[PDB]
């Protein structure tokens, strides 16, 4: 019962160890990376409390790698039910 | 004088070897529209296992042999890898429609070394009963790393001028996959004694896993062809003639070491083939993370689709045939 | 279309066979489990007709495994277009 | 941000090369397919500019493969932040 | 008077062989509720590697043997694959509650060939010191492909009458996985010389990877069993008796070639076992994409769970024992 | 006067062996920041293949050897695994800041057996030409299973006091991966005849696949190191001294069987090393599902990062040197 923004980053697999550095430096409390195909790729899933924080990660990735590499990032509105790292020590 | 009568028979023998037959066989099934796919998990572990053996066989050979006997051929491999990249900077980077960032990227792969082509040279040499130095397999890192690093350094310098640091370039390039595995194989070979695990698990099925990987490269090389026709017509002329030109410079340098030291005439074939080969396993991933602005179809498709078959079907019979008519063989 | 709630459960791989029991015992008409990288997680995707049923699966997993294991679960609103197990024999 | 509809197609793995043909023939500028378990399967993620086009892919799959194979397709509303193939030549 | 005492010993010997022990061992651990799973990436590369070896050994045998000595046994495999499918059309497809679409699908799998059962017949024959034709491994494509194609063609024709193109049926089936891999092995064996990579990587660990695959099939055969009891009661009677009937027809046809040509008495055992076997590797995926309306559990569960154990535990000892009591053994 | 000079050479020999060199090499490359990763699909199938060989050789030796001769060493293994877990209950679980839930969990892993350490003891024994009982490899299940079960049972009983069932604990632990794979290997060895598939696909590259797994453990051991420095200072002192203490108790019990029965002096080395070893393949996953409340960093990092290198580099040379100075060697 805590609003959140689901930021999804789909890029090439070579950026697995570089995008994760941007996510961690932005204060994101945990991400979720997984393999992805398509005509190989990876899919990130970052849950941010506020949109301004999700766009902060979005801007720092698109202006750094999207000019040379190929990818798409989008935001979906998701409601977090339970999570210890996300909903503080007592919440949600 | 050199004769082509046995060259055609030797060319066919390369055309039938599993290293090239699977690569060609992968093209045929992919062209016919096969739905067969090799899972990416298997491809990842094949790349690690192929290069660990290359690193291992280059480690147990550098510690078992006299270093003073193998310093000039090694110094030539370092010189050759840097020289090939600069050749593409002054030859390939000046045609009408060719991006200089892409020319350096494909020059780096052609200056680097091909595990499959090098493994086919050792196999063909012993099948022709030509003796070669046991540490010839240790020349892989001394031409691969200097060629990749030179491509990244020169391209980045060119990019900066178009609006510098070498160690961050080296440490990021060298610590990636398919390059740290070879150093791991090198470090274990020089210091430890992996002979029990090398000759039982890494040596016997090295060429077996190679055949699967050439099928992967052959299947995807059909897609690169046609996609390589959308960039320029000078990446086909280069990839067809550069392996011949690079090998002939390597052969000339190999003779200098052949007379200065006791470098065998069958050992300059490895040095010639190791230079004609264009990297297709640890080259593309390194250049992709080192030169992001480079089109990863003009340097991957020009070194895997055309670069490797020429260096493995037209270069190996040519240089082995050249060694036979020039001396021992 | 038919409204639905997309409950996503991200946990450790050791609980693949234990959480699936909770999903099936809750009357969910099929789930969707998939691997997740990083260095060994799993991602569940359960589509429930109503929120009261998605929270029932959420309640029975968080109070049973989240105290010892690490995970996060969230609800996203998605509309089911076509489906046989979901939209009866003829619907949606 | 550019509004978009996220069409998710979860089907059997045998239809990887057949469903992807429908997606490309329908004018979708890129899809996203990955391995998926569940109870072996595959998961598609197609981002379409308009809902009428997302449902167009939905109909051409359900009436062609869902009568014989098992699958479920749903639409989620997501906002595209950055993307070159999606947001035209200059946008987002 | 011929005795069945040695059949029980041979049946027990088949029960303890790794090809069948792992399949049975997979059922036992699955029944006990193990969480052990073999990753799908490994299962994908095992299928490719098992059939490439089958394709490779079918290519290095075709070019090394006289074609006139194999024309009739090969022609019999083509006739047998078509005949078995039609047998299920007039026998299994006419039971009280049996869908004709499902009956044609399971007829195609039973008419096709099993790489595990064929591999167990060659292994058991040499354990009995019975000489067989070296190209017996080349009979796999000449009955597997005609059987699967016949099932798709007849079922689709039946579907149209129940309310079109013929060539796409063959090419879609043939270009799929686990069938293009076998042809890739076939083409390389016939033309190229893969002996170096076949005897070092594909042959020595062919049966080792087979044991893992049988474990995969054995673990899932527990799920197919019991759920197969919800479709019809005649899919168990057919799968128990059809391998015996199909093998005895194969033995009769194979014995015709034993006098017409120089087909060895140990080669008709391969022809009998190869026909009694029901495909479980390249069969189910082909029929799934060819006959989607067929329930992929009344023909996968009736050929993997019951079709293979009977054709590998009760058929191989029966036909080998039959050949021994009939002549050379 | 007995000398330690040969211990240093044996210690160095263990340091250069592929079982420990790859594990150390994995730490070095991970510390340097390599991006090389072994895919999870390959890691899953390596664990199954490494433990099936342990199970296969543990079954083919139980049925080929006299049960009367082996009952006492097998009985001692059962008591040893249970005793070690209780030692951590009264020694490690009483330190200033140590959770009793974590102490029981790490005691279970140290009481269990390690395939990487047991396989190194057999390899080192034959390199020293010390004869050991062929069924010494069958002691793995008789110490691993009682040790893991004891940790789960005792910890759960302790938890219930703060607010019991043994069979659900046993069956859930036993049916998990990496433990049912061994039982599958055990059942096949005792009853069936997997010798054809064991010496061709499970034995020859068991030690080869072990090196890859040790690399995985070595690379991840860097992350556990430092993460183990944030829980307590006594998980490092314990993991350093416990393998020495556990082995010396095992050696004393081993000599009891050496006098009561014909247990060879090279067989007590296996019994001593099998007790000093800390499980790192089938141990952590079993305790994770058995004691969820235990921190999976004070018992995985204390048995994979420090538990195994000490038991494989300082214990094997010590006990083999102890056996040589005590009798035949």
């Amino acid at each position: 019962a805590k609003p959140a923004n689901k930021l999804v980053i789909v890029t090439e697999k070579i950026l697995l160890k570089k995008i994760a550095k941007i996510i961690d430096e932005s204060g994101a409390k945990g991400y979720t990376v997984m393999n992805t195909g398509g005509k190989a790729n990876i899919k990130f899933e970052i849950l941010t409390e506020t949109r301004e924080m999700a766009e902060e990660i979005a801007d720092r990735v698109a202006v750094k790698y999207f000019n040379d590499y190929a990818g798409i990032i989008y935001i979906c509105s998701a409601e977090v039910l339970y999570g210890h790292t996300f909903c503080g020590p007592e919440g949600c | 004088m050199d004769f082509l009568s046995n060259f055609l028979t030797d060319f066919v023998g390369q055309l039938q070897s599993p290293t090239l037959a699977f690569l060609i066989g992968g093209m045929v099934i992919a062209a016919l529209g096969t739905q067969l796919v090799i899972p990416e998990a298997i491809s990842t572990i094949i790349v690690f296992m192929l290069l660990t053996k290359i690193g291992l066989t280059g480690g147990m050979a550098i510690r078992n042999s006299n270093l003073t006997e193998m310093l000039l051929p090694v110094a030539f491999s370092v010189i050759l890898g840097i020289l090939i990249v600069f050749i593409a900077r002054f030859t390939l980077a000046k045609l009408p429609n060719v991006r200089t960032v892409d020319a350096l990227a494909t020059g780096g792969l052609f200056g680097a070394v091909s595990g499959s082509t090098m493994a086919a040279a050792l196999t063909t040499l012993e099948e022709s009963k030509i003796s070669y130095e046991a540490w010839a397999g240790a020349l892989y890192p001394f031409m691969d790393i200097p060629a990749l690093v030179t491509a990244i350094v020169v391209a980045n310098i060119y990019l900066n001028k178009r609006k510098v640091k070498i160690w961050p370039i080296i440490e990021e390039s060298l610590q990636g996959p398919a390059l740290s595995a070879m150093l791991l194989g090198l470090a274990l070979g020089i210091f430890t004694k992996p002979e029990s695990v090398y000759e039982g698990f890494y040596d016997p099925l090295f060429r077996g896993l190679l055949s699967i990987l050439m099928l992967i490269m052959g299947m995807e090389a059909w897609s690169r062809i046609g996609e390589l026709r959308k960039v320029a017509q000078w990446y086909v002329v280069y990839s067809l003639i550069a392996p011949i030109v690079h090998g002939f410079i390597a052969f000339g340098l190999g003779m200098i070491a052949h007379y200065a030291t006791g470098f065998s005439l069958g050992g300059v074939v490895v040095l010639a083939v190791i230079a004609a080969s264009s990297s297709d396993i640890s080259g593309p991933p390194t250049l992709r993370a080192g030169i992001p602005s480079a089109n990863p179809s003009a340097y991957i498709g020009s070194s895997t689709a055309i670069g490797t078959p020429i260096a493995i079907g037209v270069c190996i019979p040519l240089f082995i045939g050249l060694a036979q008519t020039l001396g021992a063989g």
